[PDB]
């Protein structure tokens, strides 16, 4: 995350990190059995670890389930990135506890203006990288759909909200693809794609997944 | 550089790259789009009327 | 048009060439006063020459009238070429005799496997340039979007078709934008992009005109 905070213990329980030897990208847990991420982020083969903080130490306090079913959107597209969102089943329901936690889907969408908490273990120099050990927050704002398409003309289809800041210095970067962005104790966006990180007038992109919801459900009841 | 290249079929051509290139699109782009998984998957929109390179 | 015919006078009478300078995209005439063409050939100043075989010579049987208005599908997309049609208003209209003449919009699309006349007075090589005088003409059938789609991933839409060759050899080129492809005497498409020309296993994509009908009736009767 460029330009965020770290975190603090047991803030953010429905972040997920996705393992394939090593963190790829993130996810969120909303429900005990299953996790919710992008479709760019596919692999066979994905780990889940729940309960994470620092990811580089065992805290003894994770929970490692692999991925037993992972469904990209079926309109996906990996060109425009339209569509991105993936629905992971657990091989075992997590257990439940403090540090770890399921968050909710949208009683409705944002509205350009609310703030919301992206989170992620990517990187955090918009000029270089570093990526830390712990989990970083960022709060920022939903902008309009106005701001975001004024900001990727052409690429902003309405399954897409840009989060950020229009100057810059604060944003999500790789490393945190996949990411929750919960606005008002929902979940509103999943990290997407973006130009470049933190730059000036480039706010992160990411999935609109008030859009989704009833995919959301219509596949968990289906599978 | 450029694989795949789509161009429309003007005099000129209005010409775009289709690659997605691991971490990177070129040095030659200047609309470079990023996934944010870690590789990103990038892709260059770029325009150019005419089809070689972003390198 | 890379491996078709020189098309004999009056052949194709609803041809129009668009000019600013010199060709640089082709357009049909659908009715006395309204051109058809592919929204990424947009210029302000566009000069209509209808009744055109060789455009090189003037053989005084032509017909140059200036666009008075050009307008691109609204929601066209000049990356991903979606809905790539725009209409020209002519500020007189087209005086109809045998040169010069309609085509008609589709009573329906065309249903993979009809023949169709695709033609242009763009580039005859695939591999180089020639840029003939007289207006080539070629025969070419609709493929499946099954068979478009598995030749042009994620970017192949539900307003686009595929006419052409697998085997390559025949296609449209650069300067053939904008063109027809008549089927059965009806405007089922316009000559829109495709990777290199007359490539294996890459048959050129064209706008699908059945999807626009209705778009066309409404701007020709408001407008
Ligand atoms: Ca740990
Ligand atoms: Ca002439």
């Amino acid at each position: 995350i460029v330009g965020g905070y770290t975190c603090a213990a047991n803030s953010v329980p429905y972040q997920v990190s996705l393992n394939s030897g090593s963190h790829f990208c993130g996810g969120s847990l909303i429900n005990s059995q299953w996790v919710v991420s992008a479709a760019h982020c596919y692999k066979s083969r994905i780990q889940v670890r729940l309960g994470e903080h620092n990811i580089d130490v065992l805290e003894g306090n994770e929970q490692f389930i692999n991925a037993a079913k992972i469904i990209t959107h079926p309109n996906f597209n990996g060109n425009t990135l339209d569509n991105d969102i993936m629905l992971i089943k657990l091989s075992s329901p997590a257990t439940l506890n403090s540090r770890v936690a399921t968050v909710s889907l949208p009683r409705s969408c944002a509205a350009a203006g609310t703030e919301c908490l992206i989170s992620g273990w990517g990187n955090t120099k918009s000029s270089g990288s570093s990526y830390p050990s712990l989990l970083q927050c960022l709060k920022a704002p939903v902008l309009s759909d106005s701001s975001c398409k004024s900001a990727y003309p052409g690429q902003i289809t309405g399954n897409m909200i840009c989060v950020g800041f229009l100057e810059g210095g604060k944003d999500s970067c790789q490393g945190d693809s996949g990411g929750p962005v919960v606005c008002n104790g929902q979940l509103q966006g999943i990290v997407s794609w973006g130009y470049g990180c933190a730059q000036k007038n480039k706010p992160g992109v990411y999935t609109k997944v008030c859009n989704y919801v009833n995919w959301i459900q219509q596949t968990i009841a289906a599978n | 550089c450029c694989d795949s290249c789509d161009c429309t079929k003007s005099k000129p051509p209005q010409c775009h790259c289709a690659n997605i290139r691991l971490n990177s699109c070129h040095s030659a782009c200047k609309s470079c789009i990023c996934t944010r998984s870690m590789p990103g998957k990038c892709r260059c929109l770029d325009t150019d009327d005419f089809c070689y390179k972003p390198c």
